[PDB]
RNA sequence: GUCUCCAAGGUGAACAGCCUCUGGUCGAUGGAACAAUGUAGGCAAGGGAAGUCGGCAAAAUGGAUCCGUAACUUCGGGAAA
RNA sequence: GGCUUGUGGCAGCCAAGCGUUCAUAGCGACGUUGCUUUUUGAUCCUUCGAUGUCGGCUCUUCCUAUCAUUGUGAAGCAGAAUUCACCAAGUGUUGGAUUGUUCACCCACCAAUAGGGAACGUGAGCUGGGUUUAGACCGUCGUGAGACAGGUUAGUUUUACCCUACUGAUGACAGUGUCGCAAUAGUAAUUCAACCUAGUACGAGAGGAACCGUUGAUUCACACAAUUGGCCAUCGCGCUUGGUUGAAAAGCCAGUGGCGCGAAGCUACCGUGUGCUGGAUUAUGACUGAACGCCUCUAAGUCAGAAUCCGGGCUAGAAGCGA
RNA sequence: CGCGACGGGGUAUUGUAAGUGGCAGAGUGGCCGCCACGAUCCACUGAGAUUCAGCCCUUUGUCGCUCCGAUUCGU
């Protein structure tokens, strides 16, 4: 089995990521990471495949106004993948899920990471293109 | 009162003061625990840093998720010609720590450690030694230096043997002054030791009879130099808000009213790099024997044939012809600085320590630029022999 | 044997332990072999159009 | 700090800025190095005000042509919305 | 700052009662004994030929009355969680909205978001939002000039080259050089998660662990640049605006004209590698064993034992020393 | 005795130099197909330029210099 290693982190609180479901909303902002202990002055910080707490800032007027939570699908800052190789996303991508990773929506638009889909299977079921 | 928020210093008090090192070639400070029952072995070795590389292997690490999986990693290339054995030293122990008893040398001398007892080489006379080999030439004198030898067999407790580099083989390092250490003997008796270091007199000990493939190893030696450095490089002090009058890479208190001092746990700027380091848990995933395949860079799956050095030459070093190690990771220095290799001061017994390495790829593209031609003809034929 | 891929951009052999991949909002795969290429591609510039590039090579027969 | 007269060519709406001709001038103590800190000028992956009393500073916008232009209004404006 | 400690804060003794039963698992009414100077007062001893007067930011060190982490005792401790107490300050104690704030409050993360000192640490370190000069407005007060521990808006933050401290740099250390020993001082690692154990122990059920082991991660530290990313006056190559050399060609000027790419060098948890082992012990639980024919971890004598201590390792290397 | 200055090769960056030719080129002006103008395009040409200044190798080849000195130090 193992673990999935550190990725680059390029998504810090405050950032606005596109939905990837089809819940209605439009965008994510991220208000916070689960797992992260800090540091004095670090802004928290996700990857793909993390958990972090959104608000849907443009969607569906249900879904405002309210803290939920996220797993990241996609980034465009590049990491470094194990054999070597830097991998990057046209954009910043989430899906809303609950506190037990199950999907809110019920399909994914647009590819999605290998590190998220490994960690949450119900979101690699709703998937279309793992890469 | 105390301080608003809390987070961990900066920079380590373990590694004060941050001066230039003493020396350029990386001393031993600890020499590994000696075991009787165990053969005579060399525990250390020099080399020359020549530069970086990657490499491709497949992992075989069970319940990892590289497991089977294939993972690309840096190496450092040390080259590490043969040393040769010139004289040895027996200490004795002491309610004051180890005191040095006596030194012997061997009869002939390279000019090359000669160069090393000289600030002026070319100028001198030339005389060092010339005396002493001289009692090698007389009876007397021979029973003299055996006497010398069977006193370090009855009182020594710790043998070294005096060991110096054939720094000439490498035309790269412009350097004809050899480095010339002292290197423990473990295992055995003293009297073996000391029969052990008297045989190798004048003659040549590889780096494989010291170190091998797949073991850990420590790496000695004297960091990059910076020079003067401010305190936000030097100790990773954070920058100070844009609008600072009179600037904002500092610390902004540096002590409180009482003690009415500055104390030696704040940071201030000062020499940066340069220092002696010891680094610990080097793995070897690779031993270069001259005259041999594994000199070169093929592997059981890449059979393009092709050496250790990539085209163009490893800058700043040169072509890498002598024995030498593929070390994982990073090595102290800059390229071309001496390093001295040590065995682990540990019980390696840790899954990474005993996994078995087999390489897949070795890169040799140049370095210079975004190298993309593994050889010289591989260049050559894309330009239709240009 | 070694798996070695192709420049998307420039055609280039790529061998393991670098390169640049870059995926496409409609699931695309592009591997660069460096940010030369990277740049280029995304200022859109045609590879057809880039003298030193393969596919501009074999578009006029050189 | 201190009144006023004469005022070339190119670019351009323009005695704007940038370059040039007539005329004037190289007058600002020099030499060697290229550390920290500074002053002045820049740039930067991913995020985009989370910084800070406060978007301070900087960035972004910018010319011209065509289209199109809301609330409100003292009917003139707003408007380069 | 000093004396004092009423007040503020923290702690103990007695045992009426609470606690289904049951004074003391956990609490402690009525009384009574203390500690503390991180509250505010009391005083007016020092400073009015001036000790820069709020808070935040930055940075180090210190305390323990311990929030989390290590080892344990107790319980109205089945498990899980929680509570009381002991050794313990080694490590950590965060990102934000509103407010000038200290204080507070909420959102969120976390193993945890404990409390304090250092001239209410810290303005020739910054900042100047507040307070606390001169401009100005409101309300109330005053006949008025004007007043307001009421509100509001605008309002110059000076000097180090001296001594010391601290950081590094030469030199000195009795010919010169090489290789070494070494007193002593500094010191560093840290926490979490997943898988397995296991839906097991325990329990009517609900619920529900742990050591070993494996694989990763957080904070931190020290290096390093193969790869990715960043920086350009390589003024490296190309493109390009205005001017200019009679054109072409080739250049130059606009203090780096502008733009694309850009090796090298430097560099980022934005990249990569590494981060350690014995001894003696605390709490505590025990062995043998009297005093006290029994009993008893204690009196003599012993054992196990920790994020503890000392060493080792790592950094430095003395008017120290050896070959 | 190697070093140093050129040069060559290796390596790398940019992206195909100048000159010549073209029955390439939107078209247009003269003459009786020819001549002239024309951004750009194609061939020679992955060409040319630059490449240690802190890159690597080095006589195939060229050239120079190999040491005038000064200050001290003793059991
Ligand atoms: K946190
Ligand atoms: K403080
Ligand atoms: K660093
Ligand atoms: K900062
Ligand atoms: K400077
Ligand atoms: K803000
Ligand atoms: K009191
Ligand atoms: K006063
Ligand atoms: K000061
Ligand atoms: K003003
Ligand atoms: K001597
Ligand atoms: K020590
Ligand atoms: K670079
Ligand atoms: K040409
Ligand atoms: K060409
Ligand atoms: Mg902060
Ligand atoms: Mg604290
Ligand atoms: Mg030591
Ligand atoms: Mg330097
Ligand atoms: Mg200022
Ligand atoms: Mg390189
Ligand atoms: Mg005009
Ligand atoms: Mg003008
Ligand atoms: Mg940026
Ligand atoms: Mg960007
Ligand atoms: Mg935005
Ligand atoms: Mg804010
Ligand atoms: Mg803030
Ligand atoms: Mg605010
Ligand atoms: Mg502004
Ligand atoms: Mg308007
Ligand atoms: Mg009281
Ligand atoms: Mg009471
Ligand atoms: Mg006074
Ligand atoms: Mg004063
Ligand atoms: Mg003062
Ligand atoms: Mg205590
Ligand atoms: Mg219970
Ligand atoms: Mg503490
Ligand atoms: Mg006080
Ligand atoms: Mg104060
Ligand atoms: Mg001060
Ligand atoms: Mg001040
Ligand atoms: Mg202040
Ligand atoms: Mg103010
Ligand atoms: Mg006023
Ligand atoms: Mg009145
Ligand atoms: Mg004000
Ligand atoms: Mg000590
Ligand atoms: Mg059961
Ligand atoms: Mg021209
Ligand atoms: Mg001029
Ligand atoms: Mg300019
Ligand atoms: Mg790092
Ligand atoms: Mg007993
Ligand atoms: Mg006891
Ligand atoms: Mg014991
Ligand atoms: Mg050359
Ligand atoms: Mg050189």
């Amino acid at each position: 089995a193992g673990n999935k290693f550190r990725m680059s982190l390029g998504l810090p609180v405050a950032a606005t990521v596109n939905c990837a479901d089809n819940t209605g909303a439009k965008n994510l902002y991220i208000i916070s990471v689960k797992g992260i202990k800090g540091r004095l002055n670090r802004l928290p910080s996700a990857c793909v495949g993390d958990m972090v707490m959104a608000t849907v800032k443009k969607g569906k007027p249900d879904l405002r106004k309210k803290v939920m939570p996220a797993v990241i699908v996609r980034q465009r800052k590049p990491w470094r993948r194990k054999d070597g190789v830097f991998m990057y996303f046209e954009d910043n991508a989430g899906v809303i899920v609950n506190p037990k990773g199950e999907m809110k929506g019920s399909a994914i638009t647009g590819p999605i990471g290998k590190e998220c889909a490994d960690l949450w299977p119900r979101i690699a079921s709703a998937a279309n293109a793992i890469v | 009162s105390h301080r608003k928020f809390e987070h961990p210093r900066h920079g380590s008090l373990g590694f004060l003061p941050r001066k230039r090192a003493a020396r350029h070639r990386g001393k031993v400070k600890a020499f590994p625990k000696d075991d009787p029952s165990k053969p005579c072995k060399l525990t250390a070795f020099l080399g020359y840093k020549a530069g970086m590389t990657h490499i491709v292997r497949e992992v075989e690490k069970p319940g990892s998720k590289l497991h089977k999986k294939e993972t690309c990693e840096a190496v450092t290339i040390v080259e590490t010609p043969p040393m040769v054995i010139v004289g040895v030293v027996g200490y004795v122990k002491t309610p004051r720590g180890l005191r040095c008893l006596n030194t012997v040398w061997a009869q002939h001398l390279s000019e090359d450690i000669k160069r090393r007892f000289y600030k002026n080489w070319c100028k001198s006379k030339k005389k060092a030694f010339l005396k002493y080999s001289k009692k090698y030439e007389t009876d007397e004198g021979k029973k003299d230096i055996q006497a010398q030898l069977e006193k370090l067999k009855k009182y020594a407790c710790v043998i070294r043997v005096l060991a110096h580099t054939q720094i000439r083989k490498m035309k790269g390092l412009k350097q004809k002054k050899a480095h010339l250490m002292e290197i423990q003997v473990n295992g055995g008796s003293i009297a073996q030791k000391v029969d052990f270091a008297y045989g190798f007199f004048e003659k040549q000990v590889p780096v494989d009879a010291v170190f091998q493939k797949d073991e850990m190893i420590d790496i000695i030696g004297v960091t990059k130099g910076k020079g003067y450095e401010g305190v936000v490089t030097r100790w990773g002090v954070t920058r100070l808000p844009r609008k600072t009058h009179r600037g904002l890479r500092k610390v902004a208190c540096i002590g409180a009213w009482h003690p009415a001092r500055v104390s030696f746990t704040v940071a201030r700027a000062g020499q940066n790099g340069y220092h002696h380091r010891t680094e610990m848990n080097k793995k070897v995933y690779k031993l270069g024997k001259v005259g041999q395949e594994s000199h070169t860079a093929l592997t059981e799956f890449d059979r393009t044939e092709k050496d250790i050095t990539p085209i163009g030459g490893f800058p700043h070093y040169g072509v890498v012809k002598e024995d030498y190690l593929l070390i994982k990771g990073c090595c102290v220095g800059t390229k071309k600085r001496v390093v001295t290799l040590r065995q682990s001061l540990l019980n390696q017994t840790s899954r990474v320590a005993l996994e078995e390495i087999k390489l897949k790829f070795i890169d040799t593209s140049s370095k210079f630029g975004h190298g993309r031609f593994q050889t010289t003809q591989e260049k050559q034929k894309f330009y239709g022999r240009l | 044997v070694l798996k070695t891929e192709l420049c998307r951009f420039s055609g280039a052999k790529i061998y393991p332990g670098r390169g640049i991949r870059f995926i496409r909002s409609d699931s695309q795969v592009f591997l660069f072999v460096n940010s030369k290429c990277k740049h280029y591609f995304h200022n859109k510039l045609k590879p057809s159009k880039l003298t030193w590039t393969a596919m501009y090579r074999k578009q006029h027969k050189k």
